[PDB]
């Protein structure tokens, strides 16, 4: 390695930009570098920001893991486009109309959840009757408090 | 228009990859061999009435608006091969495909279990390594100003030679170990 | 190692469905070149499958019988 | 505490009257046998701490701090003897000779009686390490980082000083033992606010604290082996310890202060571990993940309960030997591929399957697995922060997720895939490294078996 | 099921809730009602190890059933005739639970008319 | 010794699987029939639901006014 | 279009190459050369000797500890007769016959 | 007729439903001459490096150290304070500080504020 | 599980496939038989006869190498490197 083959700063004059696209081994046409806007990115190229699933899976590549060649210019973000990570593969149902459906799916079952809560079912019968005033003793009461008495009668 | 040997794909190509795709995901969309021989003719019929279209621009045309048609209509979920990529046995044995030069580095006990293969490892190591200086000087007079156009390796143009850069495509792991 | 395969000659679509879908593209007017491909599907062994209900019955006989029997023998011994 | 200084001290006669290559044994067993010894600082008792004179005394908290570094040392000299076989053998005394100095200044800082003398040690520390970083390091910026290593620490610890001489002149005494009886309360005001600053920002400093950590992950990726492991499993422990013995002078004043500290580490804790998740080097990644359990080791001790004090003594003995671990598994890697990118060698269990065991377990241990002592103290300290503040348990919970994203991804992208191709230099796995390996993880294992002799002085 | 229909798509004053029953008194259109009566002692009930739940007002049938089922071990259908019992008597029981909505149905029907006649004379 | 693997035609079946599938099958219907029978009450209904609009007013005790 | 023949030429020559290397992974008969070197035993070391050694761990190290080993008390039914003392609990209160 | 894709940051456009890949004019022809071109030479360059029998150790790659190197020690010098980085800083920085601390603090006042009163319920907590 | 493919046994099942295909004669087609020129076939119907070997031996050829497949002999081939036959 030397010192002019590593990045440097943002370039402005035409012909640093063809020195930079030929460090980055591709062409001066498609070498389109990040905007300097001061975020510290510099002269790194902006790569059309697509997940390694998109790239040709049956290529003899030199990684054939990450779908990756050698001496190929890397993404900014390849440690988050792996195959082990975020994938932006073409999807056959648009992002908003999945959104949506699923957006309204979910609150359309807590909307109906909510309104069976307000009416619940229930079969037509009494309340439970328990012996030994509703077992006050069997419930953990002092036996010093005698209880109010609670008398069921036969129907 | 990612190809190893080739810039980009022709119009033949693409028909023909898109007549494959359709017919991929025909087979996937109806079960039966029947229904999908059926709809399979139906569609060498459609492919079949546009042949002989000498209009250019209209071929592409066709080409468009047939890729929009199966892109409306294709499998949610396609059936793929167990060992094509996406399937579910893709890349499964890569955990056991251990490169050769692994051998190297075996004990010499243990390098005494298997006295003929590693003779016949040694002579394959000579035959290598005494085959380099005349493949890459094959390659270096080979190649042209500027370096390679495309990634075609040229093969043995002579007798007792071999072609060049042949090691890690013949002692490749095998698909299954 | 060594697998011989059995005659080619066969295969014919005779008295399976590919015939009825011939007959369809002969009406249409096309050709189904597929066809004895296929024919080994639905000819030999693989012809003539059960159906859903046939299905759930597999075994049902030997198990009414055994039942019947069953049924039979604890009325005997409950006298 | 003379029974264990005498023979550091004399380790060095024999380092240097040793013969052309037997330096390295000598010293490995020599290290061992004080390590042995070292053992007999575990006479505690249940109300008093055992003091051995009016300069050293040991509690219950110095002596697995103590019993640490002595086993530390062998492990540290077993590390660094691979890179250094090209060296001159007067350089290689002398190095020998500055991890002996380095660790004879942290075991007579840890039983200093007087915060005087502790602060002195506490300082003396820093040049032996400031040495190694900048002399036997590899990269270039190793220069950059005996900058920030060493500005940052003094411009934390040369105002606590000042503090420390007022209280020389103002209650009379530094001792620790006095000063437990003759402590007052600290009325609020600026000038005990500004006390309370000068006496904890060396200690924030040195744990570090979210904002003022840029110095590790500096001085962790340019410095040897030695030197990570003397940052990463003791040199972060020194501002613990501090913290526990100044925190007792610092009351009531502390229940409104520790505020914005509490903060800066529950808020800098997720966004280490956001950094651990897109870290492209593995030495920035330990490091980082080292800033995360040392900021919850902080907010441990801020809160000042009992058992948020024992979830942070045993937070520190399991991150040390954990990062100990990590940091060797990075040595060995970096040793046999000659690089620090994460991406370039992948797929070593098909080549390393004993290694990759050992990169398991590691990453075991680092996101605190049941009944390891990593689960226990950051469970006690949960449980204190819930005690705390019942909306923490989020700042904790979600954290968590965030350390079993990492950890096992840095296991992943090491351990799991298909292997490169254009790599053919794997060697098989020495006998030392897999030795260093299971020192390292072997007591850390059995640590689980009798915790109760590395749960602070308040047992 | 026609119950649910018959509150909440219908009118809710007459149709009696589950949630607090009874609202009219025991002795209101009953002669001397009389009171159910237990078997099963407490002592009996405590150290039988019974769940709270079931101490219904027949436990009786389930201590016989359990002595019965510990006692025939390893034969574990040879006594399902206690369980028949202890099923009919918790059958009883939900008659009589259903017996007394009906009748606090009926209370409330008469109630409204009682109204409804009181809005018609007036 | 093992089965032979056939191209494109009916595999070969040993008669031992076939015996002891249909074994299997007849015992899953014997111990359903047998059960039916025997039980008979959990599917059909253990005791019968009495109608609660066929109770008569005095056993209710309602008042008539 | 078809194979183009100094591809092709490669090719076939790279076959040739492949089929030797995978002619030449086959074993001799000789190798691998190694170098040289009760019924009852699962039930006896395996169940026997652990229930010995933990009935003796939970005898006379666990049941000396207090509270170590806490049962649930037998069930107590009317009808039934104590053991410890010999106390006859009474039978219940006689049936109200439903059916 | 058909439902046209719309493209999505996480949802790219299909390959075949570009139109910008069926364009045969001259330009585009000629720039994949050259991206074939330098792509074959940097192949030829890797597989010669690659079979070396000699040769036992990594093959160093360029764009890997160029990548890291970019990542991570030339972010500072390509740095220019503005409005755009002061406001992301200021709400990315301090922003959830101020958040947490003024939860926090609410909490524990109101928290403090029933323990003084007898309110809280701390019938068994005896473990802190 | 997964019984070895011969040389032979790869010959033979692709002129099965081929002697099933109603578009080629069976009476005149050879192993060294190119598709286009000595049989008369056409590209859809290379396409059908690739697909058919794909779902014949289950395993799928990708394209670039589908298209440059027209003549027996050279399926056998590519089938014998896909599956590391003859070893
Ligand atoms: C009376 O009609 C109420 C019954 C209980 C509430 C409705 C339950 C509906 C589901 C069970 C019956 C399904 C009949 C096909």
């Amino acid at each position: 390695i030397t010192k002019d083959m590593l990045p440097g700063p943002y370039p402005k004059t035409p012909e640093e930009r063809a020195a930079a696209a030929k460090k980055y081994n591709m062409r001066v046409e498609d070498y389109e570098p990040y905007p300097d806007d001061g975020m510290g990115y510099g002269d790194y190229p902006k790569l059309p920001d697509r997940s390694q699933q998109e790239r040709d899976p049956w290529y003899d590549w030199d990684h054939p893991d990450l779908r990756l060649n050698w001496g190929e210019p890397m993404h900014w973000d390849l440690d988050m486009y792996i195959r082990n990570r975020v994938d932006t593969s073409p999807t056959p149902v648009n992002w908003n109309l999945m959104c949506k459906h699923l957006f309204g799916f979910v609150a359309f079952m807590l909307f109906m959840f909510w309104v069976g809560e307000t009416y619940p079912t229930y079969q037509p019968v009494g309340p439970k009757q328990y012996p030994y005033n509703n077992l006050y003793l069997e419930r953990g009461g002092d036996p010093n408090k005698e209880p109010e008495p609670v008398v069921h009668y036969e129907i | 228009a990612f190809l190893p040997s080739a810039a980009y794909l022709t119009h033949q190509q693409k028909v023909l990859q898109l007549y494959k795709r359709a017919l991929r995901h025909l087979e996937s969309r109806c079960v039966h061999r029947d229904k999908y021989r059926y709809f399979a003719c139906l569609l060498r019929a459609r492919f079949d009435e546009h042949k002989n279209e000498k209009d250019m621009v209209k071929a592409t045309q066709l080409l468009r608006e047939a890729e929009k048609e199966f892109w409306h209509g294709q499998h949610p979920q396609p059936y793929i091969f167990p060992e094509s990529p996406g399937g579910t046995s893709y890349e499964r044995y890569e955990c056991y495909k251990v490169p050769e030069w692994c051998l190297d580095d075996w004990h010499p006990s243990e390098k005494a279990m298997y006295p003929d293969y590693f003779a016949k490892r040694e002579q394959w190591k000579k035959l290598r390594r005494e085959s380099w200086e005349r493949e890459v000087k094959q390659l270096q007079e080979e190649t042209p100003v500027g370096g390679p156009r495309t990634e075609a390796l040229p093969p043995a143009r002579k007798q007792g030679d071999l072609p060049p850069l042949w090691w890690h495509i013949v002692t490749r792991p095998r698909e299954r170990p | 190692s060594k697998m011989e395969l059995p005659d080619y000659k066969q295969w014919k679509i005779e008295g399976t469905p590919l015939e009825t879908v011939q007959e369809k593209l002969a009406a249409r007017g096309l050709r189904d070149p597929w066809g004895r491909n296929e024919a080994w599907r639905y000819m030999g062994g693989f012809a003539n499958n059960v159906s859903f209900v046939g299905a759930l019955l597999k075994g049902f006989k030997w198990g009414f019988a055994a039942f019947v029997v069953a049924v039979g023998a604890e009325y005997y011994l409950e006298s | 505490m003379l029974k264990y200084i005498i023979p550091t001290m004399m380790l060095m006669p024999l380092t240097w009257l040793s013969k052309n290559s037997m330096i390295w044994i000598n010293t490995t067993l020599h290290s061992l046998l004080i390590s042995l010894t070292s053992l007999l600082l575990l006479n505690q008792f249940g109300d008093n701490s055992l003091n051995f004179s009016l300069t050293f005394f040991s509690d219950s908290l110095s002596t697995p701090l103590l019993i640490l570094t002595m086993w530390l040392l062998p492990l540290m000299l077993m590390a660094s003897q691979h890179h250094l076989s090209k060296e001159n053998l007067a350089r290689k005394k002398l190095f020998i000779s500055m991890l002996i100095l380095l660790q004879l200044f942290l075991i007579m800082t840890f039983t200093a009686t007087e915060l005087i003398f502790f602060y002195i040690m506490f300082e003396a520390t820093l040049v032996p390490t400031l040495i190694i970083i900048t002399r036997w390091g590899n990269q270039t910026e190793r220069l950059n980082a005996g900058l920030y290593f060493l500005f940052y620490t003094l411009a934390g610890s040369l105002p606590l000083l000042v503090a420390l001489i007022y209280i020389q002149n103002t209650m009379g005494s530094l001792n620790f033992l006095i000063l437990q009886y003759w402590v007052q309360p600290m009325p609020n005001s600026w000038s005990n606010t500004f006390m309370w600053l000068a006496c904890m920002m060396a200690f924030m400093v040195k744990m570090p604290l979210y904002g003022l950590h840029l110095w590790l992950p500096k001085a962790h990726v340019e410095a040897p082996i030695a030197g990570s492991m003397v940052l990463a499993a003791i040199l972060l422990k020194l501002g613990g310890y501090g913290m526990m013995r100044i925190t007792l002078l610092l009351n009531p004043i502390t229940d409104f202060m520790a505020y914005p500290f509490i903060m800066l580490s529950l808020w800098g804790m997720i966004m280490t571990s956001s950094i651990c998740l897109r870290q492209t080097d593995l030495k920035s990644l330990i490091a980082y993940s080292s800033v995360s359990h040392m900021a919850l080791v902080i907010v441990a001790i801020l809160i000042q309960t009992p058992w948020s004090y024992m979830g942070a003594t045993a937070l520190m003995i399991a991150h040390g030997l954990t990062s100990s671990m990590l940091f060797c598994l990075a040595n060995s890697n970096y040793e046999r591929v000659h690089s620090r990118t994460m991406i370039l060698a992948r797929g070593l269990q098909t080549l390393l399957p004993l290694m990759a065991a050992w990169w398991l377990l590691a990453s075991l241990t680092n996101l605190a697995l049941p009944p390891s002592i990593n689960l226990i103290g950051e469970l006690f300290v949960v449980m204190s922060t819930f005690s705390w503040s019942n909306i923490t348990i989020i700042l904790m919970g979600l954290n968590m997720v965030i350390t079993a994203l990492y950890s096992l991804y840095m296991l992943i992208t090491t351990q799991r895939g298909k292997h490169t191709h254009h790599i053919n230099n794997i060697l098989p796995s020495f006998t030392r490294e897999n030795a260093l390996m299971s020192l390292h993880m072997l007591p850390l294992l059995l640590l689980s078996l009798n915790p109760k002799i590395i749960l602070g002085p308040l047992y | 099921g026609a119950h649910l229909a018959r509150r909440y798509l219908g009118d809710a004053s007459v149709e009696p809730e589950p949630l607090r029953m009874p609202t009219f008194p025991p002795d209101y259109g009953f002669p001397e009602r009389k009171e159910r009566e237990m078997v099963a002692t407490q002592q009996e009930m405590n150290d039988a190890q019974l769940v709270l739940q079931q101490r219904d007002y027949c436990a009786h049938y389930l201590i016989r059933f359990l002595k019965c089922k510990r006692d025939s071990f390893p034969n574990f259908l040879a006594c399902k005739h206690e369980q028949h019992d202890w099923d009919y008597c918790e059958h009883l029981d939900y008659v009589k639970r259903m017996k007394e909505f009906e009748r606090e149905r009926r209370l409330l029907q008469r109630k409204k008319r009682r109204e409804q006649r009181e809005a018609d004379m007036a | 010794a093992h089965i032979e693997p056939r191209y494109r035609q009916f595999p070969q079946l040993t008669r031992s699987q076939v015996i002891q599938a249909e074994f299997f099958s007849a015992t899953m219907w014997f111990w359903i029939l047998w059960r039916f029978w025997h039980d008979s009450d959990a599917v059909l209904g253990h005791f019968p639901y009495p109608d609660p609009s066929q109770w008569t007013d005095e056993e209710l005790g309602i008042p008539p006014d | 279009s078809g194979y183009t023949p100094d591809e092709k030429l490669r090719l076939q020559q790279l076959r040739e190459l492949r089929r030797r290397w995978l002619k030449d992974q086959e074993l001799s008969p000789r190798e691998p050369v190694l170098p040289p070197r009760r019924h009852s035993i699962f039930a006896f070391t395996h169940v026997l000797i652990p229930v010995w050694i933990i009935h003796y761990y939970l005898k006379y190290h666990v049941t000396t500890k207090p509270y170590t080993i806490v049962e649930k008390k037998p069930r107590i039914f009317p009808g039934d007769t104590i053991l410890e003392t010999g106390e006859v609990i009474p039978p219940m209160k006689e049936f109200p016959d439903q059916h | 007729s058909f439902p046209k894709y719309e493209p999505s940051r996480l949802a790219s456009l299909p390959t075949t439903l570009d139109p910008a890949e069926y364009d045969i004019s001259s330009e585009t022809r000629k720039a994949q001459a050259e991206r074939l071109a330098i792509r074959s030479r940097l192949k030829r360059e890797y597989q010669l490096q690659y079979n070396d029998p000699s040769r036992r150790g990594v093959v160093e790659d360029p764009a890997l150290i160029r990548w890291t190197c970019a990542r991570s020690a030339n972010v500072y010098p390509n740095f220019r304070p503005n409005t755009k980085t002061s406001l992301l800083g200021a709400l990315f920085g301090i922003g959830p500080l101020i958040f947490w601390y003024y939860v926090f603090k609410t909490d524990r006042d109101r928290k403090e504020k029933l323990i003084q009163e007898g309110k809280l319920d701390r019938t068994f907590n005896i473990s802190y | 599980d997964a019984p070895p493919l011969t040389l032979e046994g790869i010959k033979d099942r692709v002129l099965y496939v081929l002697k099933l295909y109603d578009k080629i004669d069976p009476e005149k087609l050879s192993v060294n038989s190119h598709f286009m020129k000595d049989l008369g076939l056409d590209s859809l119907d290379q396409v059908e006869i690739i697909m058919a070997m794909e779902d014949e031996f289950g395993f799928e050829i990708p394209d670039i190498d589908a298209e440059k497949l027209m003549c027996p002999q050279e399926i056998v081939d590519y089938i014998a490197d896909k599956k590391d036959v003859y070893e």
